[PDB]
């Protein structure tokens, strides 16, 4: 019984096909004649390598963006990890811009003319301006007048990151909208209610449509840190670069600090949570898949990649469901090792590298694997097939029961010319 | 194609350790049916589901892994000793019996379009609602297309093209015209249903009449059906 | 089985080796000098030394200039950065016409870098931090350091680290029994799933469970990522990646389009000379390819007659179905294809020419074979008189209502009468045209 | 053989407990 | 360096010009115009000089006679460290800066200033690093040896020494670059040692170094402003800048020209298609001339008597006479057999093409027949059908094969006249179908 | 038009006291076995056992004894009214809401009957909700710049509402949209009222105009 099982092309194996095509200036017609006459022999090797698995020609690995940096690498009882991630682009400062129009001194006047438009002609200042004070506290409803100068001499993202919700007085002029009274009914409202539900749209919308199981479609090419500033000679510049990309505020609110040592803050130090400095800014992420731009290779893509190696790992299971025992003929030793992977994931009997006594005495063994007398064998597969009688027939006669031989061809490729 | 997994049963004891502060939030929870009896893990979203809609000992839930949904069936422990702060009247239920954890396949269907505004940026899924996706990059297109393209050859999803219908078509400009000629030759592109009720008028954006409103580029590459 | 859309019966321009184009080859019926151009022009974009060159496609509606554009981008391969676009393309609501054209041209200069990564991975064993001998200092953070155990196959190594790592550390939300993945580069962290070494049933949040990775914690690998011009530029622009909290931030706003100024792009240049010099990236050239070019306004020609000027520019090519027609943008100047003078003379113009009865037949016949349908002679003799009598398109579209006439009659062939129901269901632009004359009220 | 549970480490974290007839709050 | 494949433009190394400026036949791949170039070589004398500020001149004349050419002859002879904006008309019509603004900080890119500064540094091979830690590990000390050809010697390391050591991992025999007033240390590669690959540095290791520095007064605008930081430079978000800071920035540079901390580099701004620019914009640029901080300004146009943009009437060169009135004018002529033969076989030289005295004679006709361009198309298209037949030098053949291929304007537009059925008219009429 | 049935349980807090367990846990300290909070209201005084969890609630909100509080049923939620009048003259000078004593009884039963339109729902599930996320309070901060609001919000929207219909809760009330002066209308508003005039849920619209013979606008010979 001789049949042959005819695979599709993935578009991985067909992105492969079309880069050799295009590569070898499309002498198609001389790869044909040479494939019917069997260096267009080193050619033909990386089509049949590129139509037996796509790892061999490249093997899949990590999928990251490209890291614009240039950190501290290693030219090779603890080892230190410190952040030391930089820009290539550098832009050079001179000091002397630096020192006479951003940093005070003596013979120029910024500290005094910032001074002059922030402090003394500001129009929310108490001592020049309290009636204005006074009517912006009967506007708002804000318990102390010196809030309004406050407001607006700090930057706003420290405005928003220590934002409390303190009390205000009911004689003002400002009380609550119809939207915001529907929303503090909503804050802690369980299902099942009415005004609860009304005002969950987006939830309900989440978890009907399954949005906590699905993959991620997109990661960036490139990613960068911002643009390195280089001042020759100047500590300062460098203290302020360092307290402007890592303000411990800002970068305290969108992270978090550990339970121990909150823990040790409030009873071994006697530290109060009011005191504490503010955490959990950070937006969640829609998935954990959608938390990081790095794609782990997972032993699902490596199946699915190589068509030969899907059929048969459809077509192993009525094997497995029938009992039988099946030969594997190969050509290479890097599917070899190819083949020892996946069968050591999908946890199958198959020799390790005699072989004869072996395989007449252990009848627990599923999968044999050969490279170019077995009476009991019953089911050989030619993955790698090739059309030559002198090894088929030995192949065959290697190798009592009912004798079945199965080759999986690839569609639209040499093997279908073949 | 996705695979779930249902969870129902009793809940004996609720055990939730969270921070000073309230961030981290970890816990056991030991649910149990006629003849089993497990203990699980929690996690943040588990413990805030769990929080909300309050769960004490002895109501029934069902609980979906994959789509992270909890609902209360009812009560049927019948606790004596209530402390009275809440009205709550919750259903008298049986016990299930059986297997505590069953697994089945559920189907939902999400558009394209949903999938390049999820995958925009980091909050994509709020301007899924407000409207507020400004001119989306190819780059992201591009990796959509072969994503899904894989998850066809996967066995994990499948295409159902669906009908585009654009009312009063005439009313577009000749830039829009031009963009849909080239826009019906991709491979995801649906059936365009357009409607006219206009003879030899004016195309907009030019200084030509032409029929139907339309230029000979867009009508050469459309069957007309007819109305009387 | 498988879904077409007016196309992806053209495989390539179908030549021979030394450039003569065959009758029927790659799906191809005729066109054999436009073939053979595009194949010179095919093998000049491989030659990968020419900068700023422009070709033009002109001729009639239905004749092949879009499949002429697919054709030499299928010759070219995926490797070779292919970006078609319509001349609407252009019109943006948030950044002027110029910058979206300037990135375009960026966007069609491909690049290929192997990179190396330093990587350190493993199970997360032992997870204890150090405290501060003052946190309410305000200066300074809460902790100091955080020691990190890691295990892998055969190796177990004990880290210290400052904080910035462990804030991404936290953020991916890792606990003891995880295995996750650190690279140096960056300082990103990437949280794999739970160990297998532990229980696996006992969880409720799906995730899933890997094995201990190979080899040593700390490695260094091999990566080869292919990027583009742009997507360097727009990295730079809006820096994102960096354990700072400006682009910390960088990821929570709204992206939007800026201008990006010429020395960002000269540095980027200048970085990109500097990678290539050292053996590591190799440059690929690629193809800019605009349809409905007379879409485009003047300014947009006069930006692209210095744009083409610049020693990076990809090879660009237009299409246009127009005759003396005036530009946009303009009131008397009356040009060839809508486009200007000054760019016609940087110009090198292919035409292409309409087809005859029996190229619309065979034509006809690879759609119909592309299609999955067969027809009888004598229909394909009527659709072969439909495309000469009303239009190319017309008979193309037409085979689908026919096919689905023939399989509601349980029948699998296609004959006259299907073809005669086609005609009564469904109209052409020219008897619609006379049915709209001869109206009442525009009927 | 019989694969070990994860451990559970809950140090310096408050703790919530809902049993059958008592329900518990320990606080720092 | 500038990596680049083959610029349209990439034969022209600079004016060719005596010591008594006066143009040769051939030099610096420019051929003929020998007075626009006499007068180009006068205004990059006054450039130079830098004594006069805020002239406009205008290059005009019909199309393919090397306007072009010449700004990019001007560009390559000023060289380095002089700023050289070129921008188009078309670039300045923002959606999000006005006209003028877009104008203003064109005008201010084309100006610089010259600080010297002087920075000590020390650079050499590393020889061996030893980092000791006490039982506590509070405190750290550290040796390091560090080495050059002509000396060597060993430096006690404090603690944050130690912990910029420790971060950017250094080994043995690598060579490393130290800034001490700064902190930062840079890995210049590996020594040759075999036991990237840079030499051992040579000469003393602690060298003080002068490092000149170029900045325009667009940046000092950009980081004196309080609204954006300078990473505005580079995202290009400056945001329509107030004019306070301008005249700081003024008043600044003039007092430090008066102290002598900095010079004044005057540059060359270049506006190519001048023509379609608004009436506005030139009103501005009239007065925008005449402070002392302005570049000198060329304008290239080819029109004739047209319509300004933003107005209904036509005036010469496309610009209102006012604006006419404060510019020199130098004319570019057309070329001849001679010439149009030496441009195309520079071309021939710079596109790495063997041709035949027959072939360049045939692209010499075909040249003063149709178009320069078109012939400086068809040399480099011509080399891949020669390559097709397997041979090195373009002959008559492949000449012939390009131009029945690709075609030129004027056949194009004599086969499109008889043949306009076909084609989509100014009302939109097409015939499609082949009968009838 | 919502009707909604509210249990609440308000009046000034007479007794604040965390009854400790029987065994308490090793390191631990007061450890909660139940909350007892008793209260006072007019002609009313009522004493509660409460759940351990609402201790952080009074801890949250920082309820003391003679402050006058307002406790959810279902969800718990505390929260302070102010503070009882007969501490106005507590201390000479006090920056604190003094309001009267609740009338009736502590407990109580009360129908809510809440009038809202669909607007307003379309803006408020629209808005993200209260979160500690950076990009909520910011957007708080800033200017309330109005969205292109999508179909699917209000097909949602309109899927909820028909839900609460069915069960007898909400009860749908159409008004009018008055538009005079339509002569100022563009062709693609009157297209798009062509196109929304076919909705179901759409209300009745009134339209006033005080031209003849004119030309639509947009239009040159309409
Ligand atoms: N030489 C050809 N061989 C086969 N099919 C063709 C050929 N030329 C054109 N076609 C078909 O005719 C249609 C013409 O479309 P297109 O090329 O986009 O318009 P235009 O010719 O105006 O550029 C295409 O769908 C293509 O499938
Ligand atoms: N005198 C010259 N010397 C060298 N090349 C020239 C000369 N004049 C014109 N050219 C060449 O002619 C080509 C096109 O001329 P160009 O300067 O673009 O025309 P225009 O002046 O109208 O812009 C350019 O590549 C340029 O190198």
């Amino acid at each position: 019984i001789e049949i042959d099982v005819l695979c599709d092309l993935t578009q991985r194996q067909a992105k492969l096909y079309q880069v050799l095509k295009s590569q070898i200036s499309t002498n198609y017609d001389a790869i044909e004649n040479a494939a019917t006459n069997d260096n267009l022999i080193n050619a033909v090797m990386q089509f049949r390598k590129v139509c037996n698995h796509p790892d061999l020609f490249e093997r899949a690995d990590v999928d990251s963006p490209f890291s614009f940096t240039t950190f501290g690498k290693t030219t090779s009882k603890f080892t230190d990890l410190i952040y030391s991630s930089r820009n290539p682009i550098k832009y050079s400062l001179p000091r002397l811009i630096y020192e006479d129009l951003i940093l005070p001194n003596y013979n120029n006047d910024v500290d005094i003319a910032n001074k002059l438009k922030n402090v003394k002609f500001n129009i929310f200042n108490p001592s020049t301006n309290y009636e204005l004070c006074l009517f912006l506290s009967k506007l708002t409803g804000e318990p102390s007048l010196n809030e309004f100068f406050r407001v607006s001499t700090t930057p706003l993202l420290k405005r928003v990151i220590e934002r409390t919700n303190g009390p205000k007085n009911t004689d003002s002029l400002s009380f609550k909208t119809i939207t915001q009274e529907l929303l503090e009914v909503t804050r802690n409202a369980p299902s099942e209610g009415v005004m609860a539900s009304l005002l969950n749209v987006e939830k309900h919308a989440y978890e009907r449509e399954y949005l906590n199981c699905i993959q991620r479609g997109y990661h960036p090419n490139v990613s960068a840190p911002p643009v390195t500033i280089e001042v020759l000679g100047s500590s300062h510049v460098t203290n302020s670069i360092n307290n402007e990309l890592f303000d411990p505020l800002i970068s305290q609110a969108l992270s978090d600090i550990p339970a121990i040592t909150q823990y040790n803050m409030h009873v071994k130090k006697g530290i109060p949570v009011e005191d504490f400095p503010k955490t959990g800014l950070f937006p969640e992420p829609l998935n954990k898949n959608f938390s990081s731009n790095i794609s782990m290779p997972s032993m699902d893509r490596f199946i699915t990649e190589s068509a030969k190696l899907r059929k048969l790992d459809e077509l192993l299971v009525k094997l497995k469901s029938e009992g039988h025992r099946v030969l594997i003929y190969f050509q290479m030793t890097k599917m070899m090792d190819l083949m020892e992977e996946y069968l050591t994931y999908r946890q199958y009997n198959h020799i390790r590298l005699d072989l004869v006594h072996d395989w007449q005495t252990n009848p627990e063994i599923f999968v044999f694997l050969l490279s170019t007398n077995l009476t009991a064998a019953d089911t050989v597969i030619f993955y790698d097939s090739d059309w030559n009688p002198t090894i088929d027939s030995q192949a065959m006669d290697r190798a009592t029961r009912q004798v079945t031989v199965y080759r999986l061809l690839v569609r639209g490729t040499i093997e279908e010319r073949m | 194609k996705e695979e779930t997994e249902l969870i129902e049963g009793e809940v004996v004891e609720i055990q939730i350790d969270r921070s000073i502060t309230g961030g981290h939030k970890q816990g056991k929870l030991t649910i149990k049916t006629t003849d089993m009896e497990t203990i699980y893990e929690l996690g943040n979203k588990m413990i805030d589901g769990l929080t909300k809609e309050k769960v004490l000992a002895g109501d029934v839930i069902s609980i979906d892994k994959a789509s992270g949904k909890i609902t209360k069936l009812g009560r049927s422990f019948a606790r004596s000793r209530d402390y009275d702060a809440m009205g709550a009247d919750t259903r008298f239920v049986q016990c299930p019996e059986g297997e505590l954890q069953k697994r089945k396949t559920v189907v939902h269907t999400v558009s394209l379009h949903e999938i390049d505004v999820i995958n925009s940026r980091t909050q994509g899924f709020l301007a899924l609602f407000t409207g507020d996706t400004g001119e989306i990059r190819s780059e992201v297109r591009d990796q959509i297309n072969t994503k899904v393209a894989e998850w066809k050859e996967e066995g994990k999803a499948e295409i159902v093209p669906g009908v585009l219908f654009i009312d009063e078509v005439h009313m577009l400009d000749i830039e829009c015209f031009s963009f849909i000629n080239r826009a019906l030759e991709d491979e995801f592109a649906p059936i365009v249903m357009m409607a006219t009720n206009r003879g030899v008028s004016k195309t907009r954006g030019t200084n030509y009449k032409s029929p139907h409103g339309l230029p000979l580029d867009l009508l050469d590459r459309s069957i007309i059906i007819t109305t009387k | 089985v498988t879904r077409t859309a007016a196309h992806t019966h053209i495989k390539g321009l179908g030549l021979d080796e030394s450039g003569v184009a065959k009758r029927v080859e790659g799906g191809f019926v005729g066109q054999i000098e436009a073939r053979e151009a595009c194949g010179v022009i095919v093998d000049l974009i491989k030659a990968k030394k020419m900068s700023g060159r422009a070709i033009l496609l002109a001729g009639g509606p239905s004749t092949g200039k879009t499949a002429l554009a697919l054709a030499i981008s299928q010759e070219l391969g995926p490797k070779v950065p292919f970006c078609p676009l319509v001349g609407s393309e252009l019109y943006s609501v948030e950044v002027k016409k110029t910058e979206t054209l300037m990135e375009n041209f960026r966007r069609a200069i491909g690049l290929r870098i192997k990179e190396t990564k330093e990587v350190y991975e493993g199970e997360v064993t032992e997870l204890t931090p150090e405290d501060a001998e003052n946190p309410l200092g305000g200066y300074g953070k809460t902790i100091s350091h955080v020691i990190v155990g890691l295990k892998s196959a055969k190796g177990t190594k004990t880290l210290r680290l400052d904080p910035t790592i462990y804030e991404s550390i936290q953020r991916e939300k890792v606990s003891i029994g995880d295995v996750i993945y650190i690279e140096a580069n960056t300082g990103a962290v990437k949280r794999v799933g739970r160990s297998d070494a532990y229980a696996t049933e006992f969880d409720l949040e799906t995730e899933e469970y890997v094995p201990l990775p190979k080899g040593e914690v700390h490695k260094k690998k091999e990566i080869v990522q292919d990027v583009t011009l742009h997507d360097l530029d727009v990295a730079n622009a809006r820096p994102q990646g960096g354990q700072d909290v400006i682009s910390m931030m960088g990821q929570l706003l709204k992206p939007k389009k800026t201008e990006i100024t010429e020395k960002l792009r000269q540095e980027v240049n200048k970085v990109v000379a500097k990678y290539i010099d050292q053996g590591v990236a190799e440059l690929i050239p690629g193809v800019l390819f605009i349809d409905e070019v007379n879409m485009l306004d003047i300014e947009i020609f006069t930006y692209l007659n210095k744009a083409l000027e610049s020693n990076i520019a990809p090879v660009v090519v237009l299409a246009s179905n127009r005759g003396m027609t005036t530009v946009r943008g303009t009131e008397d100047v009356i040009s060839p294809h809508g486009v200007p003078p000054d760019l016609i003379d940087r110009l090198l113009i292919v035409r292409t020419l309409p087809y005859d009865k029996d190229e619309i037949r065979t034509i006809i016949e690879r759609r119909a074979t592309v299609e999955r349908l067969q027809v009888e002679s004598s229909a394909l003799d009527l659709l072969a008189t439909m495309g000469t009598e009303t239009s190319l398109r017309y008979a193309l579209q037409l085979l689908a209502p026919c096919g689905i006439l023939a399989q509601t009659s349980n029948r699998k062939e296609i004959v006259v009468n299907d073809v005669n129901e086609a005609k009564l269901l469904f109209l052409d632009a020219k008897r619609s045209t006379k049915i709209l004359e001869t109206s009442a009220n525009y009927l | 053989f019989v694969k070990p549970r994860r451990p559970y480490n809950s140090e310096g974290m408050t703790r919530i407990l809902r049993r059958y007839e008592e329900d518990l709050f320990c606080t720092f | 360096k500038s990596l680049s494949l083959i610029a349209a433009h990439s034969h022209i190394t600079g004016l060719g010009l005596d010591e008594n400026l006066q143009p040769r036949p051939t030099s610096e791949g420019m051929v003929g115009q020998l007075q626009a170039r006499r007068a180009a070589g006068v205004i990059l004398k006054m450039v130079q000089n830098g004594t006069i500020a805020g002239r406009a001149v205008l290059v005009a004349g019909p199309p393919s006679t090397g306007k072009t050419a010449l700004a990019m002859g001007v560009s390559q002879s000023l060289g380095k460290d002089v700023p050289f904006t070129a921008i188009a008309g078309s670039e300045i019509f923002s959606l999000e800066l006005s006209k003028t603004e877009a104008l203003t900080q064109a005008f201010r890119k084309s100006i610089g200033i010259k600080i010297k500064e002087e920075t000590e540094l020390i650079e050499g091979e590393v020889v061996e690093i030893q980092i000791d830690r006490s039982i506590t590990g509070g405190h750290k000390q550290g040796k390091l040896t560090i080495k050059t050809t002509d000396m060597e010697t060993i430096y006690e390391l404090g603690n944050k020494m130690i912990d910029g050591l420790t971060k950017e991992k250094v080994l043995a025999g690598d060579v490393i670059s130290i800034d001490k007033a700064s902190g930062k240390i840079t890995k210049l590669g590996r020594s040759f040692a075999r036991s990237r690959f840079v030499q051992c540095p040579e000469g003393e290791l602690q060298k003080r170094k002068t490092v000149v520095h170029t900045v325009s007064l667009h940046e000092i605008d950009v980081i004196n402003s309080r609204t954006q930081g300078f990473l505005a430079l580079f995202t290009g978000d400056t945001g329509e800048i107030r004019s306070e800071v301008r005249d700081q920035i003024n008043t600044k540079v003039a007092e430090w020209k008066e102290e002598g901390k900095a010079e004044i580099v005057p540059g060359v701004l270049f506006i190519d298609e001048v023509h379609m620019l608004d009436i506005e914009c030139f009103s501005f640029i009239n007065r925008a001339l005449e402070d002392e901080f302005a570049p000198i300004v060329m304008m290239a146009t080819n029109r004739g008597v047209s319509k300004t943009r933003g107005t209904n009437y036509k005036s010469p060169h496309g610009l209102p006479l006012d604006l006419l009135d404060r510019s020199i004018i130098i004319t570019t002529k057309s070329y001849n057999e001679q010439e149009i033969k030496t441009i195309l076989s520079i071309r021939a030289q710079e596109e790495e093409v063997e041709l035949s005295s027959d072939a360049l004679d045939l692209l010499t006709k075909t040249g003063v027949e149709t178009s320069l361009r078109y012939s400086s198309n068809l040399i480099s298209v011509a080399q891949q059908i020669a390559m097709k037949r397997k041979n090195n030098t373009v002959e008559v053949e492949d000449v012939k094969r390009a131009y029945l291929l690709f075609l030129d304007s004027a056949r194009s537009v004599k086969y499109v006249q008889e043949n306009e059925s076909q084609y989509i008219d100014d009302q939109g009429n097409v015939q499609i179908s082949i009968a009838k």
